[PDB]
């Protein structure tokens, strides 16, 4: 359950309001929101599966 | 929508001048030829490569 040994940690680091990389392109914070990884949540909450 | 009449709100008139054609929410795609940065907008050019 560590967030470092989680297999989102990568794509939920790229998929993250302090990455430039997704401020750069208005599209590229959607793109990773409807991808389940929403940039907006904190870090735990952005990697969990829900109910 | 039949016609356009104008209202001459200077503050009203920049502020869709903004949204629309500077800072849109859905920038037109960036252009890629080798004579082109690869920017998308006004917005992005000024937020990340200011001389």
């Amino acid at each position: 359950e560590d967030v470092r040994k989680n297999r989102l940690k990568p794509l939920a680091t790229y998929c993250s309001v302090n990455n430039p990389e997704i401020s750069f392109k208005v599209t590229n914070e959607m793109q990773c929101r409807e991808n389940s990884i929403d940039p907006t949540k904190p870090l735990a909450e952005r990697m969990k599966i829900e109910n | 929508c039949s016609i356009i009449k104008g209202t001459g709100n200077f503050d009203k008139c920049v502020s869709q001048v903004e949204s629309i054609l500077v800072a849109p929410k859905l920038p037109l795609p960036a252009n890629i030829e080798a004579a082109s940065s690869g920017f998308e907008s006004v917005d992005q050019v000024f937020r990340f490569a200011s001389s």
